[PDB]
């Protein structure tokens, strides 16, 4: 069957754009549509809109209507997802997935394993170390290096 | 009837304007085509696997690897995904004579995406009793004085003698090793004399897979840099495990530096006046960098990488949909 | 949207049923589908058409619609099964977009002198601020804190 | 074309109908609209897909190609290579343009009978309990209203069921 694999981890500033992109094995022309799905922490997921093979078609949801693009490059294989003005509820995992025919509907049969995107006015830090036990604050995006990191008020991540 | 209620069966048009031809019918409307054929370049010279080409500029291959003091910029590469020479690549040989086999090594190199450089019989060091300077020499000079190839050593009398030499080199580097010499044929000399100190004298390079002598062809030749002698060049590539052995009584340019070889598929020399630019590429013509999928382009038949097919079309776009009747 | 419970339970064996009630203008005229989702994987196709099967999804699982509502029926319960389950159809009205429902979980029984001070509350093994949520331990207990910059 | 449906007895396209290639158009008492026929679409889909992926299979991309060089002693093997690469160019430049021109005639023959095919097979349910009225149109013998249109779009007609009503219709001239 199809395996569907999505772009690498996205970090954006509220008011920027991301674009995603999902490539389609075999084909690489296809002969059914692919949507566009995401799900914020720990909601359902929401349709974000789709695309028709050949004829180019989309169609989106209300919700995001005015601020998403879907394209698709049929010589690569390949869907793309763009999202403008991004706020902070933008942070999400974005599913591609195909249908079964050509048309958008509500059966996506495959899809991809998601890719996540974190929408914040942080910028990229390094944290700080006090004695207390210890403690690692402030710091952004996520790590590998203890308790679970909080996220402040200032989008730093503090963990003790 | 009796109410008129109807159905028809119909198909699709729009407004698409593009065009296909068939064989019986040219410029035919359809309502959903594509295109196979890319017509359409950055203009840029890339990187391919984040690997810049060498840009050998004001430099020719021969320049660069017997070390023209033009070339100097040079000096330091060791890595490349192409190799590109200019229509301005002209310091090759500054001390004229004619290079043996350069389009043969030229296919070699065309296989070779690293080296790394060696002194394979160091200056001052590997000749304990031959005198090693002048030349030197103005038709290779450097900021105006007389000068000399980096990678080559202009071996003379040391006073008067020069002892029949034997310097042989074994390859322990575990790879081929690319090894360059030249052979000086003096003019009216004299000159003979005044360089090596022996009349009568030869130049002998030997291994297994490579074995010639060569004597002087001391005579009269046209200036070509205001220099009346000639230099000719040489190269052999010494398998691994195995010796190079030098033998001579004058005559001698000798290897100062050598490269060892790694070979790689998908790599070339290229002739494109483009710029090289920090851009990545697939797919890299003399003319500019190709970004598609498509399966056919026009731009050029030289390609670096992986590039759709080179064909002479201006025009090939498949039908998908039908042909286009919007209104009758 | 189409309303689903927030959360059903049974023993391995027993039987659970999902509803999802919607409206004419989605549920009404239109398929509806199932969806299974496993912690940190995509949502995988149980349903589609009301209650036909893909491949790969067996017989104990399978879904009705009537009207306006559809149900997920899950028999032969698994801990495997413990899941978060969402319907999805086709809404025709606003503008026409798939909608899925809201998900039903089942359960299956130093600083002082930079000009700054934060007090730390550690919190474990239990079953301006700032409180990280509860995380559960490998101990398989509840982990968490909050930070005060205590209970 | 070879199937005599589009540009043919059937004259002109619908920019009105959007969903597919190929559809219909309905008239009754609740109003008028287009719907694409989805079989018919998808099955063509996947042919045209198919076609376009079989001609991207066979042209393989060239990998690294560069030029050779030869002194002015080597001028027969110099233009050896020549005339290697001018030959070898001319037969796949031949072939790509041979290939788009002859699949461009079947495209456009597959989507006539496509058309063709989806006319015989509505006329074939409706039988005498509509009239063929020209032009890819059928006039009911009966009142048809959108549950019966859709019955004819989705391949479920009942004939029996409005043969009487039809047959009086049709018996009355
Ligand atoms: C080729 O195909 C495209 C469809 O892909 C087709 O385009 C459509 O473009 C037109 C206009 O450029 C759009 O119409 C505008 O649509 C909105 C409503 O959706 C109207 O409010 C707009 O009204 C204003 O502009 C008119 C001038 O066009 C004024 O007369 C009027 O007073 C208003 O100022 C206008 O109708 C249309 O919505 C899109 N449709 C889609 C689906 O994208 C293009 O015109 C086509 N060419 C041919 C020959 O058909
Ligand atoms: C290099 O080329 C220039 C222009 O061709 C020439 O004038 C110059 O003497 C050359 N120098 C060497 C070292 O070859
Ligand atoms: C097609 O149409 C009929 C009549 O409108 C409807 O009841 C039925 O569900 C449809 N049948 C199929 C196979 O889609
Ligand atoms: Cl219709």
């Amino acid at each position: 069957e199809v395996q569907l694999v999505e772009s690498g981890a996205e970090v954006k500033k509220p008011g920027s754009s991301v674009k995603v992109s999902c490539k389609a094995s075999g084909g690489p022309f296809r002969s059914y549509a692919i949507s566009w799905v995401r799900q914020a922490p720990g909601q359902g997921p929401e349709w974000m809109g789709g695309i028709i093979p050949i004829f180019g078609t989309t169609k989106y949801a209300p919700k995001f209507q005015g601020r998403v693009t879907i394209t698709a490059d049929d010589f690569a294989g390949t869907v793309y997802m763009e999202l403008s003005s991004l706020r902070s509820e933008d942070t999400a995992m974005y599913y591609c997935a195909k249908h079964m025919g050509y048309q958008v509907r509500e059966t996506m049969d495959v899809w991809g394993k998601g890719t996540t995107v974190t929408v914040s006015s942080a910028s990229t830090k390094g944290p700080s170390v006090f004695p207390l036990g210890c403690l690692v604050k402030d710091y952004f995006p996520e790590p590998v290096t203890t308790f679970p990191a909080v996220l402040q008020s200032s989008g730093l991540y503090s963990l003790s | 009837a009796d109410p008129g209620d109807t159905i028809c069966i119909g198909y699709h048009a729009n407004n698409s304007t593009d065009t296909v031809d068939t064989v019986l019918e040219k410029n035919v409307t359809v309502t959903h085509s594509v295109n196979l054929l890319e017509d359409s370049h950055n203009g840029k010279l890339c990187k391919l696997k984040g690997i810049a080409p060498l840009q050998l500029g004001k430099c020719n291959i021969a320049g660069w690897l017997l070390g023209n003091p033009e070339c100097d910029l040079l000096l330091t590469a060791s890595s490349w995904s192409y190799i590109v020479e200019t229509s301005n690549s002209e310091n090759g040989t500054c001390y004229p004579g004619d290079f043996i086999d350069y389009e043969e090594l030229r296919e070699q190199l065309s296989s070779v995406s690293s080296f790394e450089k060696f002194e394979i019989f160091p200056k001052t060091s590997s000749w304990p009793n031959h005198e090693t300077t002048k030349g030197v020499t103005a038709a290779c000079s450097y900021a105006g004085a007389s000068s000399f190839y980096r990678n080559l050593l202009w071996l003379t009398k040391k006073g008067s003698s020069y002892p029949k030499l034997s310097k042989s080199y074994v390859n322990n580097k575990g790879k081929e090793v690319l090894v360059l010499w030249g052979v000086h044929h003096p003019p009216t000399g004299t000159d003979q004399q005044s360089l090596y100190q022996n009349a009568d004298a030869y130049v002998s390079v030997g291994s297994s897979k490579y074995n010639r002598r060569f004597t002087p062809e001391i005579a009269a030749r046209p200036k070509v840099r205001d220099q009346a002698g000639r230099m000719n060049y040489y190269w052999t590539l010494l398998e691994p495990g195995d010796t190079i052995t030098f033998e001579a009584t004058g005559n001698l340019i000798a290897p100062w530096y050598a490269f060892a070889l790694n070979r790689g598929s998908g790599s070339g020399i290229i002739t494109s006046d483009a710029p090289v630019h920090d851009c990545n590429t697939k797919c890299q013509t003399p003319h500019g960098a190709i970004n598609s999928s498509l399966p056919f382009q026009n731009i050029h038949p030289v390609t670096i990488g992986e590039c759709p097919k080179y064909v002479r079309s201006t025009k090939l776009r498949m039908a998908t949909g039908l042909r286009n009747i919007p209104s009758i | 949207v189409l309303t689903q419970p927030p959360s059903v339970s049974a023993a391995p064996g027993q039987k659970v049923t999902i509803s999802c009630s919607g409206s004419s203008s989605n549920i009404g005229n239109d398929y509806v589908s199932w969806y299974q989702q496993l912690p940190g994987t995509a949502p995988k196709l149980l349903i589609y058409d009301n209650n036909k099967r893909p491949s790969g999804i067996p017989d104990r699982f399978s879904g009705s619609k009537s009207g306006t509502s559809a149900t997920l029926g899950i028999t032969g319960l698994q801990t495997g099964d413990e899941a978060n389950y969402y319907c999805a159809t086709w809404d025709r009205r606003p503008t026409a977009y798939v909608v899925f429902g809201g998900g039903t979980k089942l359960t299956v029984l130093e600083e002082l002198q930079a000009n700054k001070a934060t007090l730390v509350c550690l919190i474990s093994d239990f079953y301006g601020v700032e409180t990280t949520t509860p995380s559960k331990q490998s101990n398989n207990k509840y982990a968490a804190s909050s930070y005060l910059s205590c209970q | 074309g070879l199937f005599g449906a589009i540009a043919g007895f059937i004259e002109g396209g619908w920019t009105g109908m959007i969903d597919g290639w190929y559809g219909y158009h309905h008239q009754n008492e609740q109003g008028s609209g287009y719907a694409a026929d989805q079989k018919s679409t998808q099955n063509a889909i996947d042919g045209i897909t198919n076609k376009v992926n079989s001609v991207i299979e066979k042209m393989n991309t060239q990998f690294t190609a560069v030029g050779k060089e030869f002194n002015n002693l080597e001028r027969r093997i110099e233009n050896l290579n020549k005339k290697v690469d001018d030959g070898f160019l001319d037969i796949w430049t031949y072939n790509a343009e041979l290939l788009v021109l002859l699949e461009n005639e079947r495209t456009l023959d597959f989507h006539d009978s496509n058309v063709r095919n989806l006319y015989e097979k509505v006329k074939s349910q409706l039988k005498n309990n509509a009239k063929e009225i020209g032009n890819g149109c059928f006039e009911f013998y009966h009142k048809c209203d959108d549950a019966c249109m859709e019955s004819v779009r989705n391949g479920t007609y009942d004939y029996p069921k409005y043969s009487e009503e039809s047959k009086l219709n049709r018996e009355e001239i």
